[PDB]
């Protein structure tokens, strides 16, 4: 399913910006 | 009327913009207890104000990361327009201030915690649940684009929840006063528009699609565009191609097809209606837009809250002890903070 991979990704955390 | 509301709002803001507030209050004037999250150049606490006894979030800023960073220009930005702007659900400055070190920014403590941790701990949030959150941000964006200010940072993790279950939009990092198109690459990358990503020059309406992942992951419990590594969710952005959950209302999806939709020309928020297409589409079409403004609205969240000083609705983080030099860091970058 979307979720468990979703859930098993590394990005379920808060997430850091992107700028220059 | 709105556009009485709006203009006395700019005119309002624009006093504030041309004259700002400056150096309101100083560190020994508060007692720090406690780190409330971390971000790229500091962290923010809660701190207790000695005199008053009122608790605070103080975003503490190191001067000379915020310069490596190279974010000099965006941070004199967040502070000229946090100190400017003033709307219900857009979290109050109360002091800023500088030292030889680090800049300093005093907000008041929203102690609700993030969107982001309910969100991920509740899984995802019902539809009634998540139109509630998105109002208020239709709302705010309506305010602030009508002062000429781009918010480019809309995400979970930026939007705290007050005591009575409402909104406040926290981190003006990347908020910018502009007319017409702008360019920096900035944002985090689950909601970056596709004219972000493909470098054309860009304007308000890159906050609509924002919205458009905003209210899909609140809904959905994950963003429309995954991936583990940003170069791969790039490339989806650049798709458009969106799947919905099964259980997405016939109203959300459409409402989602026009939000996250790549072509400028039909993205709603940026049509010639501008922002009524949002509030009269049918997925909101329940929302009593002046209650929710006033406030009057039941929130469908409250969050447990124990003493004005609890911070259980926040991960725990390491705590350092703030140095300040005994030298003067980037005097001149930041004479107008
Ligand atoms: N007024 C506030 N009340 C309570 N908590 C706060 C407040 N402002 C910020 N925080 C907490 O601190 C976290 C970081 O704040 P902010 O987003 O402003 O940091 P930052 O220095 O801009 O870092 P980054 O841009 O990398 O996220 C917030 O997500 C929230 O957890
Ligand atoms: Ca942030
Ligand atoms: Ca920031």
């Amino acid at each position: 399913t979307t979720y468990a991979d979703f859930i098993a990704s590394g990005r379920t955390g808060r997430r850091a910006c992107i700028h220059d | 009327s709105v556009k009485e509301f709006l203009a006395k709002a700019k005119e309002d803001f624009l006093k504030k913009w041309e004259t700002p507030s400056q150096n309101t209050a100083q560190l020994d004037q508060f007692d720090r207890i406690k780190t409330l999250g971390t971000g790229s150049f500091g962290r923010v606490m809660l701190v207790k104000h000695k005199e008053s006894g009122n608790h605070y979030a103080m975003k503490i800023l190191d001067k000379q990361k915020v310069v490596k960073l190279k974010q000099i220009e965006h941070t004199l930005n967040e502070k000229r327009i946090l100190q400017a702007v003033n709307f219900p659900f857009l979290v109050k400055l109360e002091f800023s201030f500088k030292d030889n070190s680090n800049l300093y920014m005093v907000m008041e403590y929203v102690a609700g915690g993030e969107m982001f941790s309910h969100l991920r701990r509740i899984g995802r949030f019902s539809e009634p649940h998540a139109r509630f959150y998105a109002a208020q941000i239709v709302l705010t964006f309506e305010y602030l684009h009508s002062l000429d200010l781009i918010y480019r940072d809309l995400k979970p993790e930026n939007l705290l929840i007050d005591q009575q279950g409402y909104i406040q939009v926290t981190d003006f990092g990347f908020a910018k006063r502009v007319k017409g198109r702008t360019w920096t690459l900035c944002g985090t990358p689950e909601y970056l528009a596709p004219e972000i990503i493909l470098s054309k020059g860009y304007n308000k309406a890159v906050d609509w699609w924002a919205l458009g992942v905003l209210i899909y992951e609140m809904a959905a419990g994950y963003p429309p565009f995954f991936a583990d590594q940003p170069i791969q969710i790039y490339e989806k952005i650049v798709s458009g191609k969106v799947r919905f959950p099964s259980h997405f209302s016939s109203d959300l999806k459409d409402l989602l097809r026009n939000l996250l939709q790549v072509d400028l020309t039909k993205r709603f928020g940026n049509l010639k209606n501008g922002v009524n297409d949002i509030k009269n589409h049918k997925w909101f079409a329940t929302t009593d837009w002046i209650a929710i403004y006033q406030r009057k609205v039941e929130a469908p969240f409250i969050p447990k809250f124990k003493g004005p000083g609890d911070t259980s609705n926040f991960d725990d983080y390491e705590e350092e002890e703030i140095r300040v030099s005994i030298n003067e860091k980037c005097g001149k970058e930041f004479t107008e903070f």
